[PDB]
């Protein structure tokens, strides 16, 4: 009796809220706060004229390379202008809704969770809708918190509300995404690939679409959140575009998840082979098979997203400003692949398979140097690839190839120090606190935050001297002194030795 | 008649991992369930769980279909699975009164008799145990609840033949007193001591079933 | 002509005492039984021995070696059963076997056909598909088919049906044959008996008994 398929739901969702207490406050604050007094609030000072505003604002909507990073600006009000920047914030969310989702289904329920909570009364459906509430309800909180903050602030009401529900909906539109694309294999790390292939579809689009005519940039979730044009008259009636998608992408879900067989996916499995071929014989062998789909779809994706941002670049003194600004954020992406290559580290030691290869003729470097060689070669290769690429399309666009594409992959290269720098910084954890190395994602958003809201709040050249992607030099001209980069490679190298030779002397527990 | 599985049958993917299956325990009685290793057993009990869907025959368990009615029957089934995993963070006593809040259900004069008897010791990181003592947070959990149906999947795994007979010792109290167990053992010395009316699966199929 | 000699090892995990003194001695040839508790020293030693935790005094003697120091040249004569197997869910379990013969000793193409024969293994399918009793045969069949004068089996028949710990015991009872040192820590007073002679008795750290039997 009094039994249906979501019983259990709140215990379950009590318990996901206790996992990450620390994560969701500082996440949700992160990308709320920094709005009415970040963003806003440094717009008096830059352009502190009602005719200022209007130069800025014409020399958005005349360079399609700016506006296709940004998004178009409608008007010369206070709020249009300001906000501006602000719009890279409904990808960061995405991102965030993504991750969470993740591991809160899949992660768990691959390590072997699922059989010991299913066994119990909870309902077939608790897991799923849990995760979404707490999803959902980050997606809320983040979006009233900018909403309650912005309407402190001298700029129109209106568009403080329509940013907050603008800000709520695009969180909401992918943690249905996610949702859908946890329930398609029975391994973490393809859900997570499938998950993020749409978002990088949805920005691509956007960027094109923004660039140019703009009737592409309505055919993905971003650009339903700058269609309702806060502060420049405002499109209620898109946000239902925004809505009715959730709902049916939501209701698919819980369908795919209705006869599912808990552990599995979509695919039943292939037989393999029955010998090793004469590659798998050692570390790098199996190190390399472990890695060759991670790396193929992060080189065609970086491939993909340089073969945009060097053609949208060109429709001197804008272009290298423009194309030095385009691949911070590229640098961005490649340490994150570093991270996320060097945890597999970590991965392996907590799940009791790095005695069985260290039970054998391999030593404590042979092992470690087998992840962090690969973490180094992967991020490098898709770093210059993607330079190689970006470079190719701006010299077709321009009319010769010749003479650009040596400075738009140096340009490129120059970014690898403070790529290598992340790698460094999670092996240096990884023989100190093993335990601690997942915090390596912090530092890294850390720094992120540090790039975007430091210049603009005021801080002063020596707190925002402590990130690496403020060194990195400018290819072209002059302004190239390459100290900096000697020192972030020497920077590297001694937290990799130290990292190294604090493995050598530990437990492996 | 609590279990009533009369022609089940299950396909992976062109793995026939079930094909055909006849088991019937009743009321009170401790029932072997043996077979070598790939007969088909931890798949039948995760069936009868409603955590595999069977592709075929007909499945009845405590009066009503696994699938459709798996939340409600769980009231009554405690589950051992035959591979042990724990929460890293939580302790042992975190652990089973957990679950024990989970099902909505314990019995602290059992679960602290239980306790002192199995030797556990309740303040530990879960991460910290031998996997011995990793199986008793599980052995402690089942055999301490209201359930009148227990699904031990291969309980006596990684115990020293110490806690064995403890555990067969509890497990004889427990059948004194109305409850119901079906045991898949591979130690065919706790089976002859311990159940009668056996059960053997070879490919999928009954072989020969019934009283020892 | 001395594979293990260990003198009053010792090992504290913070505020737990794991070991107090534990004596053993293996005279290459026998199967040496290892018995014991839960919770009593058998793995930690094991691993110990492999140069995995680093022992807090006494002395080691693994194959004439420090087992912390020559962690390298020694294992390629050692063969490692884990007492709980995990292995790569993407790796086939015939490829496992290839690729854990290959960084010890190095694969004996005879004995791996004849071995997964005898088992009844069926060598392509994903590892995140065994049923935990060819999971276990997975491990099995690539430390018995090895170049390998000691092996370290820990627990090594959990999940084996009645048969195949049979067949388990007829392999080892042919590997000693051929002189190969075993240390057998097991919990299933059955086959230390059949198997084991000269078995060692620890509590809690500390060697309890000792002797033939
Ligand atoms: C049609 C024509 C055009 C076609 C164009 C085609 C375009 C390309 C298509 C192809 C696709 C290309 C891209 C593929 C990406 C694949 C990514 C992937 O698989 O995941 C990698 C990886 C996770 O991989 P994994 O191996 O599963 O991770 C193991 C973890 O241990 C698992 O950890 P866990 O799940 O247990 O929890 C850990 C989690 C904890 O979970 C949480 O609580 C989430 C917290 C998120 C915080 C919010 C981050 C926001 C960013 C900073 C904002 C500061 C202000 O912590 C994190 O993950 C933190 C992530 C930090 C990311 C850093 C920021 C990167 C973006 C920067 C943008 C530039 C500015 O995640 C990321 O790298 C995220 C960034 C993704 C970049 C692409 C975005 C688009
Ligand atoms: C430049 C900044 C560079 C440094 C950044 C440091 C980030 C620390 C937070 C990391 C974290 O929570 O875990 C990462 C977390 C890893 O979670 P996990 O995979 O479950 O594993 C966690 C443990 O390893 C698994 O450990 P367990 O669960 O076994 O043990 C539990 C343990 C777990 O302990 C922790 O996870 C926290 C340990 C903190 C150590 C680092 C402190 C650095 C202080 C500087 O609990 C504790 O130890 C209690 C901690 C008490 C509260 C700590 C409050 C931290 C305040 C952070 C101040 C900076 C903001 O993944 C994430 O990346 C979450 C998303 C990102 C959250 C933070 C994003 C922003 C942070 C920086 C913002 C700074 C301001 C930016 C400029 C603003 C301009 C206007
Ligand atoms: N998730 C899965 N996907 C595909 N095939 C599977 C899956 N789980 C098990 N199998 C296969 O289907 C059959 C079911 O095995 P099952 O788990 O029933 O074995 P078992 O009897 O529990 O083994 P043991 O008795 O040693 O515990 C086996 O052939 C197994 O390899
Ligand atoms: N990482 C660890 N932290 C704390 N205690 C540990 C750790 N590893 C082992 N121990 C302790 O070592 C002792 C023996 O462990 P083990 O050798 O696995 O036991 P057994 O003799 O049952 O095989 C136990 O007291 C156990 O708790
Ligand atoms: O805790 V044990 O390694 O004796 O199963
Ligand atoms: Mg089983
Ligand atoms: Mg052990």
């Amino acid at each position: 009796h009094r039994g249906s398929g979501f019983t259990g739901t709140l215990g379950l969702l009590r318990l996901y809220l206790r996992r990450d207490r620390v994560s969701l406050p500082l996440w949700v604050l992160l990308l709320s706060v920094p709005l009415a007094t970040v963003y806003i609030a440094s717009v008096e000072t830059v352009y502190p004229d009602r005719s200022a505003r209007a130069a800025a604002a014409a020399a958005i909507m005349a360079s399609p390379a700016q506006r296709a990073l940004y998004g178009p600006v409608y008007n010369d009000s206070l709020g249009a202008v300001g906000i501006w920047k602000a719009g890279m914030f409904h990808t960061l969310i995405a991102v965030a809704v993504i991750l969470t989702v993740i591991r809160h289904t899949r992660a768990d329920e691959e390590s072997g969770r699922a059989e010991l909570i299913d066994s119990t009364v909870v309902g077939r459906y608790a897991n799923l809708t849990g995760a979404l509430l707490l999803s959902f309800g980050a997606s809320i909180a983040t979006g009233a918190i900018g909403a309650l903050g912005l309407l402190a602030t001298d700029v129109a009401p209106a568009g403080s509300v329509a940013f907050g529900v603008a800000l709520a909906a695009s969180g909401m539109v992918f943690t249905a995404v996610a949702a859908v694309a946890a329930q398609l294999s029975p391994s973490a790390r393809f859900t997570r690939a499938v998950a993020f292939a749409v978002l990088g579809t949805a920005f691509a689009l956007r960027a094109i679409g923004d660039a140019g005519s703009g009737t592409l940039s309505w055919c993905s979730p971003l650009g339903w959140s700058l269609q309702v044009r806060p502060y420049a008259g405002e499109r209620w009636w898109v946000l239902l575009l925004s809505l009715a998608t959730a709902a049916v992408l939501t209701v698919l879900a819980y369908r795919l998840r209705a006869g599912r067989d808990v552990g599995a996916g979509l695919i039943a499995e292939r037989p393999g082979a029955g010998t090793a071929g004469p590659m798998l014989s050692e570390p790098f062998g199996l190190a390399w098979r472990l890695n060759r789909g991670s790396l193929l779809l992060w080189t065609v994706g970086l491939c993909l997203y340089g073969l945009v941002m060097g053609s949208v670049v060109h429709g001197g003194a804008l272009e290298q400003a423009f194309l030095a600004l385009a691949f911070t954020m590229i640098g961005m992406v490649a340490a994150a692949f570093a991270v996320s290559l060097t945890l597999r580290l970590h991965q392996e030691e907590t799940g009791l398979r790095a005695e069985t290869l260290l039970a054998g003729a391999v030593s404590r470097t042979h092992w470690l140097a087998s992840h962090l060689a690969m973490a180094l070669a992967g991020s490098a290769v898709a770093t210059l690839i993607s330079g190689v690429a970006a470079g190719l399309a701006y010299g077709m666009t321009v009319g010769d190839v010749g003479g650009k594409l040596p400075t738009v992959v140096g340009t490129a290269a120059v970014q690898l120090p403070a790529v290598w720098l992340l790698s460094a910084v999670t092996v240096g954890l990884f023989g100190l606190a093993p335990r601690f190395t997942p915090v390596a994602w912090g530092v890294l958003v850390g720094f992120i935050a540090l790039y975007l809201l430091g210049s603009l709040a005021g801080f002063p050249q020596m707190l925002l001297n402590l990130e690496p992607f403020a060194h990195i030099p400018r290819v072209g001209g002059g302004d190239f002194t390459a100290v900096p980069l000697l020192w972030l490679l020497a920077i590297d190298a001694a937290l990799i030795t130290l990292g190294a030779m604090a493995f050598r002397r530990r437990d492996v527990r | 008649v609590p279990i009533e599985i009369r022609g089940l049958t299950k396909h992976f993917g062109s793995v026939r991992a079930l094909d055909g299956l006849d088991l019937t325990v009743r009321e009170g009685e401790v029932h072997g369930f043996l077979g070598p290793n790939g007969a088909g057993k931890s798949t039948t009990l995760r069936i009868l769980l409603g955590l595999v869907k069977a592709d075929g025959g007909s499945v009845r368990l405590l009066g009503g279909d696994p699938w459709t009615d798996a939340v409600d029957l769980h009231r009554h089934i405690a589950y051992v699975p035959g591979d042990v995993t724990l929460w890293p963070s939580l302790t042992g006593g975190e652990t089973i009164d957990l679950l024990a809040r989970m099902r909505g259900g314990i019995d602290n004069a059992r679960r602290a008799e239980l306790i002192e008897r199995f030797g556990l010791d309740p303040t530990k990181k879960a991460r910290t145990y031998s996997k011995g003592n990793r199986q008793k947070v599980s052995l402690i959990s089942a055999l301490s609840s209201h359930a009148t149906l227990l699904l031990l999947d291969e309980p006596s795994s990684g115990l020293d033949p110490l806690m064995e007979n403890v555990f067969q010792q509890c497990i004889g109290e427990a059948r004194q007193r109305g409850v119901t167990v079906l045991l898949s053992s591979h130690i065919l010395a706790e089976t002859e001591a311990l159940c009668e009316k056996v059960t053997i699966i070879r490919a999928g199929k009954t072989v020969e079933s019934g009283s020892l």
